[PDB]
């Protein structure tokens, strides 16, 4: 449960398509936080036309090691 | 002891930035040679030194962290 | 006996190197010493108060004969405010080159240390200038000193020692200490003032060789007789006042005025001469009140006795409570030392914001070690009283003889006490907590005006009412026609109202949203470290978890891991339990002290006054911010004078850290790692030839406690120490 | 004002923070597509922000040096709404909690097994009987004048 | 003949030799 | 030494005699009680100050009460 | 009225294969225990101080340290398997002492001749108060 | 069913499922009144 957990955030709320295209720019990021408190400058600009969470799973290099292009397959 | 040694030997002897003649800047210019030898030199160059981001993180997106670092404390 | 220690004889039988430890740590307890009588004790308490009268006269002439010595007490009289005061020489074999010249200061011709002690500003206001004052007051007080222990020993042999009658007469103690003790005591102070101080702040050298050829006042004892008193007030020292110079001096010895000297920015001299004058003789007319040979006077036991409510709220009232004072010298302790820890702190209080003495208000830090070091004093006095209440309960309480008075009365509602401060602790900590987080949130998103700042109004409220006109109240001494403001209107209300609406004093420093937070603070550490010692005070006879308490003493392991397990449920474990909350409030008050302060004295008040309401703020904007000096004491480019602290910094810090192995691993691992030491030791060659004397033993549960405890505190102590002082003394502002 | 306070409407400093708050947030907005969800969510707050400060300038808060909006709790019958009528929310709401508590373990208080319907809670009587806290007050008053608040006998 | 120069090793050296070494040998064994 | 005490309590369960490590307790005749029998400690001079006979006592308060006393090499259970 | 057994050397001990948790400087300056028992069967039994012994078909003697270290011996030898013991008590005099089962019969078995020690005819309520044994030796408690 | 209703209402459940409840109504509160330093109806 906590791997498909890891696997449909990367797939949903994720940027991995954009850090694929250029990856030493843009920060990885597969968690986004809703705007209830003013919570939502967690968001923050990881690149990318994204705002998120960055995270140092080291998830991304996995994905992009194994072949993932698309979300789809994620 | 191992993180904390292994995080400054790290930003001190490997990790950094490299340049066009070939010039590496590290994080810190080899600060781990010489002031890691006495326990004022981790005191300061490395807590107190590297502390100080953490700190700074309130008002920004690395906001959590700070307020982490704070509770984690208590 | 027949070994160390004799006063006891359990202990002398113990085959184990605890007869050693223990045989240390219950020296002074007298009362549980083999064959003690009440004689015995009475002089034996008598004798060593005399020995300590001895030590503390031996510490004071240390003190000057070193100022004299290896000082620089000539040099700071000319120029207060432009040179350190020397406190000692350091003779160090130890020290390299560079520490030699880093610590060279002060004019001095070898390393030296700068005294913040404060004692050159006190010496120089009552009238030393030259070293040969010092040297002849330090060989003063040796003679004194040595005369104490004459006496000491004097009063223990037969032939001079005192009945356990005597030393209970309290209505003649009470009048002799009162009137003789405080009064005649403030009137030879008020005396020296008036004949030496007051002259030496206007030019004159007054000393014993040509004291009876000067007039302290122009027409000396005059006025006082014939009842014209206001004539040693009608010139004073003009408000433009150099101060050992007479340019611009008066001729009054007694005034009212209640400003400070504009020079020195402390109290006018004769403003003190004057106060002693008048409490001596409040002292002197209270102190006829008892009862002595001379039939006239009180007798303190109908007192007591005749002070009981009709209605019965209070049972018995006070009845038999001066036989339990007087036969227990637990409760005299006890009460002694609540009065001297609240006084304590009151001089603490009083000494920051109405200084005394010459140029103390511009040396920073001497005023900032002064105040840290009475509060902590304080604070470890104030649990002293409370332990030692708790040992009364034990030791020398009578229940049948305190049938329902106000002590069994507080014994028999202990619950309704206990319960309704650990009510208001967790108030108090739940309500301070959440304001202090929800500010720290609002800022760690970015959104300072989300903050619940609640404005100390009621403090504002009073500071208006002494005369404040910052917060535009218009209440009593900040009205216009007040009847407080006009009846005072002429006597000290100028000099008050010039001195409180200065705003680069300390008297009455202007409060705000951090101020109400951070006293909050202070009220729940007061109460919850009350808890924990009212909950042990009243709870040493006994509770439901262990009924026959009183049976097992004051200090004792735990009462075995049945009943669900006691761990720590003496008395003494509530004392040991609650020196840790008197330290971390004593550690909030000075460290509120000292950041407001040093933000005062860099006219940067509006960094603490926004940076105060959440605790990021105190971590990184008075922590991190003010050590970087003191860090820097040492590094690998050299080092500077601030080695020293520094050094001492990192020592508080390990002291400290060791305290916590006594306070987490318990004996018995302890003990098991020494009995396989000792088989060790046993086996091996070449060493097994010597032999140790006493069986090696893990420390004590009890002496363990006080172990970690004593390093928990003395590493607290000295890291704050080191830190205060450098990050103060690295700005000097 | 009241403790040298001045109404944050007319403050200077109240203002610039305002508009520094509103200046930092419009720079994030920046970089990105001019209609992009990240850059609507930006906006949102941003009106969001603008909002805060001009309702808590309508609402006649105080502000000190700092511009930051001060609570006055001493009674000031001007300020009620920053400490003294939600106190009475709260103590009303709290009240409302601890009697239905004290209800509830009064009534189970009779079983021979009460431990049991403690662990497990029986929440057909705790529903019929959390709707007494709202006369709370009432009943609490008519406990403590009939004497049957406090235990007697303890 | 700094009198410093004496009195910090004596006091700091000496003495506590001297005082430790009798007050070991006082506590130490049976009278 | 510690000092065991026994007190009239003592309804002569005996838990507290099979409890003790070091045989410090006994059972003695008495008439006091149901069980004609009550706890004696006669031994005292063993006692390590375990107090496991405290935790075995089903009275209350307790009818077998140890109070720790000068130690000796038999009441510190030194091996060596 | 029980003539103790006498301890009888020349009785054989466990087969023991040595440890580092036996005698030390103590058993020889100041006293020692000896338990003994009799053993149906030569059987393997956990040592009160290292791993494990084999207990002989006949006469076991057994030396400790300690008479805690007997007593926990004893109980583990008494109810798994059911074994009847007694242990001594030795100074360096060549004294011996007999010390448990003191009259014959375990003390968890009442005997009608044993005395009382250490008993007190009052709850233990009603002890005196400190104050009441201010400035005489004697305890609350020893009263 | 009855069992399940039982297990149910178990304290930790309760708790949860009570202080989930609660911690949505908050959330909601805040979300339609947000910034609220006071009382600003009467
Ligand atoms: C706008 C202006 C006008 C306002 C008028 C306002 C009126 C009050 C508000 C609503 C009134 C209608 C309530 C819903 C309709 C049915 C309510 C009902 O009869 O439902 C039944 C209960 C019965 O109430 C009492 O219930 C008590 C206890 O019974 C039971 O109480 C619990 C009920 O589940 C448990 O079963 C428990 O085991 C058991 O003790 C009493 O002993 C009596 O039986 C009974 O009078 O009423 C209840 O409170 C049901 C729960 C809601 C109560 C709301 C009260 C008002 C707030
Ligand atoms: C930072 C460390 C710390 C903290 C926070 C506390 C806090 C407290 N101590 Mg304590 N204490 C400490 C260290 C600490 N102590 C140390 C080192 C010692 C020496 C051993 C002591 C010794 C001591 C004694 C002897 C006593 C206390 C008491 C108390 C309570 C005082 C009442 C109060 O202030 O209301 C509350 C204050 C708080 C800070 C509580 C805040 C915690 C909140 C509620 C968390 C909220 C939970 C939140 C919803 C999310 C939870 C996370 C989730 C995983 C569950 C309080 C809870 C006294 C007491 O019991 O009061 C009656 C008491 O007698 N303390
Ligand atoms: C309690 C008062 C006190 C204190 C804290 C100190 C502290 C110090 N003195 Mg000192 N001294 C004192 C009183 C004191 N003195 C008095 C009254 C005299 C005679 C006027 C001297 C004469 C003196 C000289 C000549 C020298 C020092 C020196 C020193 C420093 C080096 C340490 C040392 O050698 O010990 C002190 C050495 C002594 C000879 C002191 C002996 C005199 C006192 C009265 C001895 C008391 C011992 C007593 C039995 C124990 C008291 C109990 C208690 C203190 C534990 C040190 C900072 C040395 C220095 O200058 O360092 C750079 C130095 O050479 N002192
Ligand atoms: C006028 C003040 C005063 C007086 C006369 C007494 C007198 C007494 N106290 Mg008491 N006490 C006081 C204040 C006072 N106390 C204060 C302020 C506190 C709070 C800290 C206490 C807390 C306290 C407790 C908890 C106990 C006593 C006990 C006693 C009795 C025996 C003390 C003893 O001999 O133990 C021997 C003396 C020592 C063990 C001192 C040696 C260890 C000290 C604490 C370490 C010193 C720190 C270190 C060396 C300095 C740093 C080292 C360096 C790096 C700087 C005795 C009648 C004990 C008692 O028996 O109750 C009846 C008891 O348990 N007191
Ligand atoms: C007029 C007669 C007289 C006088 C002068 C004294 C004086 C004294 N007696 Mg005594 N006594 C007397 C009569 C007298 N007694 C009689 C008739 C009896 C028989 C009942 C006794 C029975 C008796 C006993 C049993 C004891 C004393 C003790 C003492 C000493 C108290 C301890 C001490 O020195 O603290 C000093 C106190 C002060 C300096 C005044 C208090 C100052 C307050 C606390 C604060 C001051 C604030 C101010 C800002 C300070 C400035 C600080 C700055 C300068 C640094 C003291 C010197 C004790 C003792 O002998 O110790 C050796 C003691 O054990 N007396
Ligand atoms: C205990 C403190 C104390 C002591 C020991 C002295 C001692 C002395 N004062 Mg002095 N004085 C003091 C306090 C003290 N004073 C205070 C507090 C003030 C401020 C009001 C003064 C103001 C003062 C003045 C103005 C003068 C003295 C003078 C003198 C000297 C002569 C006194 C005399 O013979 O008059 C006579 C004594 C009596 C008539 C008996 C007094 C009745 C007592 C209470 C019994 C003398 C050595 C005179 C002097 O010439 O100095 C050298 C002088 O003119 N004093
Ligand atoms: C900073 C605090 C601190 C310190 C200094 C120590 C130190 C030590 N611990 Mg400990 N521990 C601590 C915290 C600390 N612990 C805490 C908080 C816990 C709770 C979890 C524990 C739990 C714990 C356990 C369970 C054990 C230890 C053990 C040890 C010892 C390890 C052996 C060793 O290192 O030899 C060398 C000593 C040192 C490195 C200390 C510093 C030596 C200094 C720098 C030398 C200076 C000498 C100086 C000249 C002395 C002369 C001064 C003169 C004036 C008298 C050692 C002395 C283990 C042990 O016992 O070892 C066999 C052991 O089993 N600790
Ligand atoms: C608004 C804030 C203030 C509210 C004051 C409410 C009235 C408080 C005084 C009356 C209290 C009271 O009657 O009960 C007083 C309660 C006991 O309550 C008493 O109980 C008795 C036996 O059941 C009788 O019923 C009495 O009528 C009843 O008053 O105890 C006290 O509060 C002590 C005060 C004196 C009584
Ligand atoms: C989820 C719903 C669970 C429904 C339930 O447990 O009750 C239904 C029954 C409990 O209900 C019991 O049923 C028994 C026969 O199965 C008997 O008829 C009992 O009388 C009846 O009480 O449990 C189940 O069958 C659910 C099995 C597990 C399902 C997951
Ligand atoms: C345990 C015990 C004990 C101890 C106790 C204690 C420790 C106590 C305390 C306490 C304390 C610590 C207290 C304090 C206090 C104080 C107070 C109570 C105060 C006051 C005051 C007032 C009333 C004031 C007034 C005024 C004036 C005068 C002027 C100005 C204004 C004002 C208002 C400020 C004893 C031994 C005894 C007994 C036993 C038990
Ligand atoms: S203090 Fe030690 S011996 Fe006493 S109950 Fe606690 S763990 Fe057991
Ligand atoms: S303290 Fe231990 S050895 Fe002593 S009687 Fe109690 S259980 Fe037995
Ligand atoms: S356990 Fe207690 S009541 Fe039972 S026999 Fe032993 S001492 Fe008596
Ligand atoms: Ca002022």
């Amino acid at each position: 449960l906590w791997l498909s957990g890891m696997y449909f955030h990367g797939a949903r709320f994720s940027n991995y398509e954009a850090w694929l295209n250029d990856p030493t720019h843009i920060r990885p990021s597969a968690q986004v936080v809703w705007p209830i408190v003013g919570q939502e400058i967690l968001n923050g600009d990881v690149g990318g036309g994204f705002r998120g969470i960055q995270i140092t799973s080291g998830f991304f290099q996995i994905w992009r090691a194994s072949g993932i292009t698309s979300e789809l397959q994620l | 002891v191992v993180i904390f040694h292994f995080s400054w030997k790290m930003q001190s002897d490997v990790w950094g930035s490299i340049n066009d003649q070939g010039v590496v800047t590290h994080i810190t210019g080899g600060n781990f040679a010489q002031s890691s030898i006495t326990i004022n030199g981790w005191l300061r160059d490395f807590l107190w030194a590297q502390a100080s981001q953490v700190i700074q993180s309130y008002g920004s997106s690395l906001s959590a962290y700070g307020l982490f670092f704070l509770g984690a404390h208590f | 006996a027949l070994r160390f220690p004799r006063f006891s004889q359990g202990l002398a039988q113990d085959p184990t190197t605890r007869r050693i430890w223990f045989g240390i740590a219950t020296a002074h307890d007298f009362e549980s010493h083999d064959d003690i009588t009440e004689g015995r004790l009475y002089q034996n308490i008598f004798a060593s108060h005399f020995g300590q009268l001895a030590i503390i006269f031996l510490w004071t002439s240390g003190n000057l004969f070193h100022v004299a010595w290896q000082g620089n007490f000539e040099a700071w009289v000319q120029d207060p405010l432009h040179v350190r005061p020397i406190a000692h020489a350091i003779w160090d074999p130890h020290f390299g080159q560079p520490a030699v010249e880093a610590f060279t200061r002060g004019g001095a011709l070898g390393p030296v240390n700068i005294a913040y002690s404060g004692v050159y500003q006190w010496w120089y206001t009552i009238g030393l200038r030259t070293n040969e004052d010092l040297y002849t007051g330090a060989i003063f007080l040796l003679f004194l000193s040595f005369i104490s222990l004459l006496a000491g020993w004097l009063h223990l042999q037969p032939k001079w020692k005192p009945s356990v009658s005597w030393f209970k007469n309290a209505e003649s103690r009470l009048n002799h200490h009162l009137s003789g003790l405080f009064g005649v005591s403030s009137l030879a102070w008020a005396g020296h003032l008036v004949h030496v101080a007051i002259p030496g702040s206007r030019g004159e050298y007054v000393r014993w060789n040509n004291f009876l050829s000067v007039l302290p006042h122009p027409q000396g004892l005059g006025p006082l007789f014939t009842g014209q008193w206001n004539l040693y007030a009608q010139n004073p020292d003009s408000s433009n006042h150099l101060f050992s110079t007479s340019q611009g001096a008066g001729t009054a010895i007694l005034t009212l005025l209640g400003g400070f000297h504009p020079q020195t920015q402390s109290l006018w001299l004769t403003d003190m001469a004057h106060h002693h004058l008048a409490i001596a003789i409040l002292f002197l007319i209270g102190g006829h009140m008892y009862r002595t040979n001379f039939g006239i006077g009180h007798s303190i036991k109908y007192i007591l006795e005749a002070h009981i409510p009709p209605g019965g709220r209070l049972g018995r009232g006070h009845k038999g409570l001066y036989d339990t004072i007087n036969n227990s010298i637990h409760f005299q302790l006890g009460l002694a030392l609540a009065s001297l820890g609240v006084i304590t702190s009151l001089v603490a209080q009083h000494m920051y914001s109405l200084p005394a003495y010459a140029f103390i208000a511009q040396d920073f830090t001497t005023q900032a070690a002064l105040y840290t070091h009475h509060q902590y004093i304080a604070g470890f006095i104030m649990t002293g009283a409370f332990a030692h209440g708790a040992i009364f309960f034990i030791r020398d309480y009578n229940p049948e003889q305190n049938a329902d008075n106000v002590l069994a009365r507080m014994l028999e509602h202990k619950e309704a006490i206990i319960s309704h401060l650990s009510w208001a602790s967790l108030f108090l900590g739940f309500h301070t907590l959440g304001l202090y987080v929800h500010n720290d949130v609002m800022l760690a998103f970015g959104t300072p005006e989300k903050q619940i700042l609640i404005e100390p109004i009621f403090a504002q409220w009073i500071q208006s009412a002494h005369g404040k006109t910052s917060y535009g109240f218009d209440v009593l001494l900040s009205s216009t026609n007040s009847p407080a403001l006009n009846a005072g209107r002429s006597i000290w209300l100028p000099g008050w109202l010039n001195a409180i609406n200065e705003n680069s004093n300390s008297l009455f420093l202007t409060i705000g949203p951090g101020d109400f937070l951070v006293h909050h603070a202070i009220a729940l550490g007061l109460h919850t470290t009350t808890l924990i010692l009212v909950k042990g005070a009243l709870d040493a006879r006994g509770s439901k978890l262990m009924p026959d308490k009183k049976d097992f003493g004051y200090s004792f392991p735990c009462d075995g891991p049945g009943r669900g397990g006691t761990c720590d449920i003496s008395a003494w474990d509530a004392f040991y339990l609650a020196v840790f909350w008197m330290l971390n409030t004593i550690g909030w008050v000075t460290f509120y002290w000292h950041w407001k302060h040093i933000t005062l004295w860099q006219g940067n008040v509006s960094q603490f006054n926004e940076s105060s309401t959440y605790l990021m703020g105190w971590l990184r904007d008075y922590l991190w911010l003010n050590s970087s000096q003191l860090i820097n004491g040492y590094n690998p480019f050299g080092m500077n004078s601030l080695s020293v602290w520094a050094w001492m910094f990192l020592f508080g810090h390990l002291v400290w850290a060791t305290g916590f192995m006594f306070l987490i691993s318990w004996r018995g691992y302890w003990q098991e790692l020494i009995e396989t030491l000792a088989w060790a030791h046993e086996r091996t060659p070449l060493a097994n030839l010597i032999r140790w004397r006493d069986k090696p033993v893990a420390l004590s549960i009890v002496q363990a406690r006080l172990v970690g405890l004593v390093h928990f505190s003395v590493g607290y102590i000295f890291t704050y120490a080191a830190f205060l002082i450098a990050s103060t003394s690295g700005k000097f502002g | 004002d009241i403790a040298g306070l001045t109404p944050c409407k007319d403050s200077k400093q109240f203002a610039k923070r305002e508009k520094q708050s509103i200046k930092k947030l419009e720079s994030s907005l920046k970089l990105y597509a001019p209609d992009s969800a990240p850059a609507l969510a930006i906006n949102a707050t941003i009106e969001k922000t603008k909002r805060r400060f001009d309702n808590y300038g309508k609402q006649g808060l105080l502000c000190g040096a700092d511009g930051l909006p001060h609570l006055i709790v001493s009674g000031d019958q001007r300020h009620w709404g920053e400490f003294i009528t939600p106190g009475i929310l709260f103590l009303y709401i709290a009240g409302w909690i601890g009697w239905v508590g004290r209800s509830y373990l009064i009534a189970i208080r009779d079983d021979k097994k009460p431990t049991q319907k403690e662990i497990i809670i029986d929440v057909p009587l705790a529903t019929g009987l959390v709707f007494r806290g709202f006369s709370w007050p009432i009943a609490a008053y008519r406990e403590l004048l009939n004497g049957e608040l406090v235990a007697k006998d303890v | 003949i700094n009198l410093p120069s004496l009195f910090v090793p004596l006091v700091g050296l000496l003495f506590p030799a001297v005082a430790m070494a009798s007050l070991f040998l006082h506590v130490e064994k049976r009278l | 030494s510690h000092s065991v005490k026994i007190y009239d309590t003592c309804i002569g369960c005996t838990q507290c005699v099979r409890a003790c490590p070091t045989d410090v307790l006994e059972m003695i005749p008495w008439g006091g009680c149901k069980a004609k029998q009550i706890a004696s400690a006669p031994r005292t001079e063993d006692c390590v100050g375990c107090k496991r006979c405290e935790s075995a006592c089903p009275t209350d308060f307790l009818s077998v009460r140890v109070y720790l006393w000068h130690e000796t090499t038999r009441s510190m259970g030194l091996a060596y | 009225g029980f003539t103790p057994p006498e301890l009888d050397p020349n009785t054989p001990s466990p087969i023991f294969g040595g440890s580092t948790g036996g005698l030390l400087r103590k058993a020889q300056v100041e006293e020692f225990y000896v338990i003994t028992w009799e053993s149906p069967k030569e059987q393997i039994f956990e040592m009160p101080t290292g791993g494990a012994a084999i207990m002989r078909e006949g006469p076991n003697l057994l030396k400790l340290a300690r008479k805690e270290q007997c007593l926990a011996l004893g109980t583990r030898l008494r109810s798994k398997y059911k074994i009847k013991y007694q242990f001594y008590r030795v100074f360096p005099s060549g004294e011996v002492q007999y010390l448990h089962p003191k009259d014959g019969v375990y003390p968890e078995k009442v005997n009608p001749g044993r005395q009382g020690v250490g008993v007190n005819f009052r709850s233990i309520g009603k002890n005196v108060s400190p104050i009441e044994v201010k400035f005489t030796g004697k305890q609350p408690y020893d009263l | 069913m009855r069992d399940l209703k039982t297990y149910l209402s178990v304290a930790p459940v309760a708790s949860t499922l009570w202080f989930a409840a609660l911690a949505g109504l908050l959330i909601e509160i805040n979300r339609f009144f947000p910034d609220a330093l006071t009382f600003p109806f009467f």
